[PDB]
RNA sequence: GUACCCCGGGAGGGGAGUGAAAGAGUUCCUGAAACCGGUCGCAUGCAAGCCGUCAGAGCCUGUGUGGUGAUGGCGUGCCUUUUGAAGAAUGAGCCUGCGAGUUAGUGAUGCGUGGCGAGGUUAACCCGUGGUGGGGGAGUCGUAGCGAAAGCGAGUCCGAUA
RNA sequence: GGGCUUAAGUUAUCCGCCGAAGCUGUGGCAACCUGUGUGGUUGGGUAGGGGAGCGUCGUGUCAGUGGUGAAGCUGCCGGGUGACUGUGUGGUGGAGUUGAUGCGAGUGAGAAUGCAGGCAUGAGUAGCGUGUGACGGGUGGGAAUCCCGUCCGCCGAUUAUC
């Protein structure tokens, strides 16, 4: 009972050959060098998806505080008057507002101003 | 599979446009030798293709010239065409079997020699098919 | 999806800033600030927001303690002994626009995108500029309380 | 010395894509017998002549 | 089933160059088993694979294998199954009492049943046996079992109370 | 096993013929990868890059999915061996193929599972020239231990029938 | 780091906010324990232990299947928690092979300065092995390098002859 090992052995290899399939240079074309970067990949991809919250959050919280500064209030007076206010948007709907509707974000604005200590 | 228009050369370099084409196989000469010609020879109107070749110093020029001379020769046959109204449409090279062989070196030492090889494709097509 | 810029859709304005007793790091967070369009809600890294800051009156910048004299910028060719330092002072009276470049860069992102939106920062030692055509708004360094 | 290391495809063919030639660049013969390309200042191939179409002289027999 | 080690592929006594100094891999011959042409490590040499069952055990896997099909009525008992000489076609229409497929034709001896092993033999579709053969691979193999008479007899004296 | 015609000194090719198939044309079944190129789409000549990953405009395409991808963030290879290696410690130019825990014991010792059970099991060998089936209990393990042993025995040994 | 004393420095105090794969929210998976209708606890991991599987080849049986096109190769569109995979859909190919359940392995490779083959990198780079050739004509598809001739040069205790 000899086994040849292409058939079961090619496999695997074309599955990292296609994961690799827009790499520059080695790492696109020898099966070596393409599993090596798919390993960086991966790596990469865990890490980054679990970093995509903090960017997406920093982003938001940057968008509400150019808006809410337009405003004459800081992001930090405004988070806490929304708490306050017991207003429960979220800072991805809050920079949504932001951007799409200046206007309610501006109520919000006026809403968290109403509700701070003023102390 | 049972399925109509197999694979043919002539499908694949004109493909039902007017026009023909040749190919010099086995070339004794490397495939960038012929390739550092083949890049000035391409997109040329072949009339002055072949006069040109014929000036041109390179060892090269003489395999291509007559590639694009027996390409001419095959519109003049098959399609009708004349000479001086083809255009060299694609051209490359290709390359061949490489045989091995030995130089002896210094010291009992041999170093490996490739003498290559090189298929030449060249196909033309009338001169009004260059903008189309 | 958040909200992204596209191109050109975010308009891009011009202001004036008079740099007169104003002091140089002041100035540099707040030209800084307006170049990158951190002052927007449609602000994004990636895509350039920001907005066209020229600042006037750049010999009249306000320094504090001795930094006048005391406090040296420094260049080099990269050939040995190819070190050239002066002082803050001497750049604004000589070259004030290098003095408030330098200053507004080592306040950006090391970027391809920063290198781009340093070019939108005009710099003049005088009280004039001649960028009449493009309108350029005045605007106050301000802060907001609390 | 020895290559420290295999050159990249990119830097490869960046180098290796100036090894080129231009192509001969021939002028038509000025001898209206014989209107034939040849190199500028050499004598005609096909009619072995030199000249000006005015004061023509031969060069080579062939 | 047999492959050669390094030491029966032919050659390889020698060391093929230096321990050291020629900027090659060490090597103590030619025959080793990552060399193309060398020795197989742990490929297979010839081997029996009889096993050592207890007689209890196929015993009692007969017994069972012959009940789960006395249970599902599927043995038949016939006098004989030819009359005279040799004809597979006779045979063949008398074992029909089911489809002629998956049987098997339980005579006795080699030569009280001269007549209807040789009538069966060419069938392929009937396995015939003695009564003294029979195991447990062809009674679950087969889908109907025919007995003679006397291959009966022969099995239920031979083993029974 | 390619008559004949065309370009060519030939090689090679183009028509044509044979053949079911010639891109089955003698380097001849299938024809992978490395590697070498022609064509098209996008990007690319102010830029510091383990070459990816996440965010993301624009263009092409839209076979409304796919290609490319300016720009922003994050980000020091693989293996071995080390307290510790991206390491300027080892090995590897690349691809394809091959290359290392196997087999034999009526071996030792466990476990799972099946048969039999105070019993279990055969070895050689014999019969089946029809095999994987049947016989063969010689031996062997369990059935009582303790003692150097004679021996005694639910006891035995050191001991004084302690 | 820019820049900072007009603190963005030290210090005391007060009020907010940011900040992790931590905790909470929501949606899946898995191990153990537990009453056995709540659920609770748990799930980073090298050496290493235990458990359960993917794929390859051969093979008993059953059911098949294949020129109305098997294997193998190569695309596209899908699927699973993983090894992987479709009984989707093409192309190439031209004779085998699929599923269920068992049986046996020469059963999986990225590395051993591993073995064989093929092909890159250096690179159209170094070298082309002491030197003297020039011209006229010929041959030829093609001539610095072949033939003939004339000049000239070279060896001549040897570049001769045996
Ligand atoms: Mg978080
Ligand atoms: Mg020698
Ligand atoms: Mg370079
Ligand atoms: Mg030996
Ligand atoms: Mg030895
Ligand atoms: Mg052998
Ligand atoms: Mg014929
Ligand atoms: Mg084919
Ligand atoms: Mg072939
Ligand atoms: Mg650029
Ligand atoms: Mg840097
Ligand atoms: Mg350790
Ligand atoms: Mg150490
Ligand atoms: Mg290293
Ligand atoms: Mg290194
Ligand atoms: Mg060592
Ligand atoms: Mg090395
Ligand atoms: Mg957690
Ligand atoms: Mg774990
Ligand atoms: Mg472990
Ligand atoms: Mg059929
Ligand atoms: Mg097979
Ligand atoms: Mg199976
Ligand atoms: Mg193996
Ligand atoms: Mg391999
Ligand atoms: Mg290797
Ligand atoms: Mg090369
Ligand atoms: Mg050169
Ligand atoms: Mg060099
Ligand atoms: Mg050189
Ligand atoms: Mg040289
Ligand atoms: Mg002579
Ligand atoms: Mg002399
Ligand atoms: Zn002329």
């Amino acid at each position: 009972a000899r086994v040849k090992r292409s058939v079961n052995a090619k496999k695997k290899r074309r599955e990292v050959l296609d994961q690799a399939s827009g790499y520059r240079g080695q790492r696109s074309r020898l099966y070596r060098k393409a599993k090596e970067q798919t390993l960086h990949s991966a790596t990469y991809s865990f890490r980054d998806r679990r970093a995509k919250k903090g960017d997406f959050r920093s982003l938001w919280i940057q968008r509400i505080n150019a808006a809410s500064r337009a405003q004459g209030m800081t992001y930090n007076r405004f988070i806490n008057g929304l708490k306050n206010a017991g207003v429960e948007v979220d800072r991805k709907m809050l920079a949504e507002l932001a951007v799409s509707d200046i206007n309610a974000f501006n109520s919000l604005v006026e809403v968290a101003k109403a509700s701070q200590p003023q102390n | 599979m049972s399925k109509t228009e197999r694979p043919s050369r002539r499908a694949a370099l004109l493909g039902d446009r007017p026009g023909s084409y040749a190919i010099a196989r086995h070339v004794r000469m490397s495939a960038s030798k012929c390739r550092r010609v083949i890049n000035l020879v391409r997109g040329m109107d072949a009339v002055d293709a072949v006069t040109m070749l014929k000036f041109q110093p390179q060892a090269a020029a003489e395999p291509i010239r007559k590639v694009i001379a027996s390409a001419m020769a095959n519109a003049e046959q098959t399609e009708g065409l004349r000479a001086d109204d083809l255009y060299i449409s694609q051209a490359f090279v290709d390359e061949g079997i490489t045989m091995r062989r030995i130089r002896p070196r210094a010291k009992g030492s041999a170093s490996r020699i490739l003498k290559r090889s090189a298929h030449i494709t060249v196909v033309v097509e009338p001169k009004e098919a260059r903008q189309a | 999806t958040t909200y992204s810029p596209k191109a050109g859709e975010v308009q891009r304005k011009w202001y004036v800033i008079d740099a007169e007793d104003i002091v140089l790091g002041r100035l540099a967070t707040t030209a800084a600030n307006l170049l990158r369009g951190k002052h927007k809600p449609q602000y994004a890294p990636h895509i350039d927001t920001g907005d066209f800051v020229v600042v006037v009156n750049a010999s009249k910048i306000a320094l504090t303690g001795k930094k006048a004299t005391d406090s040296l910028r420094y260049d080099h060719s990269g050939r040995p002994g190819g070190l050239r330092v002066t002082s803050i002072g001497e750049m604004l009276a000589k070259n004030p626009r290098r003095a408030v470049e330098r200053a507004v860069w080592g306040m950006m992102p090391k970027n391809k995108l920063s290198r781009q939106q340093l070019k939108k920062l005009k710099v003049y030692g005088g009280p004039e500029h001649p960028h009449a055509a493009q309108n350029p708004q005045p605007y106050e360094i301000t802060q907001i309380a609390q | 010395a020895v290559p420290k290391r295999k050159m990249s495809r990119s830097n490869t063919r960046h180098r290796r894509s100036q090894w080129k030639t231009v192509a001969t660049k021939l002028v038509t013969c000025a001898n209206p017998a014989c209107g034939e390309k040849h190199l500028p200042h050499t004598a005609c191939p096909s009619c072995g002549g030199y000249g000006p179409r005015g004061d023509r002289r031969q060069v080579v027999e062939a | 089933h047999a492959t050669k080690t390094r030491g029966q592929v032919s050659g390889g006594g020698k060391k093929p160059w230096r321990q050291k100094g020629t900027g090659r891999a060490r090597q103590g011959s030619t025959r080793a088993p990552q060399w193309v042409g060398g020795g197989t490590v742990h490929g297979p040499q010839p081997r029996s694979y009889a096993q050592r069952t207890p007689k209890k055990m196929v015993g009692a896997a007969l017994r069972g294998a012959l009940s789960d099909m006395a249970r599902d009525n599927r043995i038949f008992v016939v006098t004989s199954l030819v009359d005279g000489d040799k004809p597979s076609t006779k045979q063949a229409k008398a074992v029909l009492s089911g489809l002629a497929e998956l049987r098997k034709v339980l005579v006795v001896l080699d030569r009280s049943d001269e007549i209807d092993w040789l009538s069966v033999r060419n069938l392929s579709e009937v396995h015939v046996l003695a009564a003294d053969q029979l195991n447990t691979y062809d009674v679950v193999n087969a889908r109907t079992i025919v007995f003679s008479q006397a291959g009966l007899d022969a099995f239920v004296g031979a083993r029974s109370a």
